[PDB]
């Protein structure tokens, strides 16, 4: 994680454009992004992490 | 400050600290997990420097001193930082603890691996030892000496960028 940082600054564009034209793929290729959050601070957290804190009732 | 009273993550494998005021203990443990070369979370780096530089802040506008008699100096000119260093001055010297005037008159957070680190704890031990611990701006403290030296980046890879502008 330390250098995927390095690699998703660099190259994240890229990786979007793959989960816009690749429908076999981005089921898989979406798992590599990551986003800021109101909680996650100045920290950039996967969508299945988000999941791992996600309260009990959202559905979304 | 809304970080860490967010509390994102708040304590860690190798420090303990506390609220503010950190025990020299826990400063002595900081420095010997430097030794380790480790480093501290992020809400706890974050809580010592927020805390140091409102006492900062306050402290006179620019300082001068009458120091007293029987006490003894240590000086620092540059320590471009370097963990190997610090061993070597509690070496060269006791520990400053609020017992020997320490003045830090120096380049330090550049110009060595361990740079951001040896800031870290000799804020640490200014916000315990406050009255006859002084820590003078080196020109290489200054903002663009960073980018020169690389140490910029070098905080930016350690701890996302905030953590240096915090330093800066
Ligand atoms: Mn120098
Ligand atoms: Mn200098």
């Amino acid at each position: 994680k330390e250098n995927y940082k390095k690699f998703y600054e660099a190259f994240s564009k890229n990786l979007k454009l793959g989960i816009h034209e690749d429908s076999t793929n981005r089921r898989r290729l979406s798992e590599l992004l990551r986003y800021h959050t109101s909680q996650s601070g100045d920290e950039m957290t996967s969508l299945s992490e988000y999941v791992s804190r996600m309260k009990e009732t959202q559905k979304s | 400050l809304d970080i860490e009273s967010m509390t994102i993550e708040d304590e860690y494998s190798g420090p303990k600290l506390e609220d503010g005021k950190v025990t020299i203990s826990f400063m002595k443990e900081l420095m010997q997990w430097y030794k380790d070369q480790k480093k501290l979370h992020r809400k706890c780096a974050y809580q010592i420097l927020v805390q140091v530089k409102e006492v900062l802040s306050k402290l006179s506008t620019l300082v001068e001193t009458t120091l007293k008699e029987t006490e003894k100096i240590t000086v620092c000119g540059d320590t471009h930082g370097q963990f190997y260093d610090l061993l070597n001055i509690f070496e060269l010297n006791g520990l400053p603890s609020e017992t020997n005037p320490y003045i830090f008159n120096g380049d330090f957070v550049d110009r060595g691996s361990f740079s951001v680190e040896v800031i870290l704890t000799l804020f640490g031990f200014k916000l315990l030892y406050p009255d006859h611990f002084h820590l003078l701006r080196g020109n290489a403290e200054t903002d663009n000496m960073n980018q020169i030296y690389g140490f910029e980046g070098e905080v930016k890879a350690k701890y996302t960028a905030q953590m240096y502008e915090l330093f800066s």
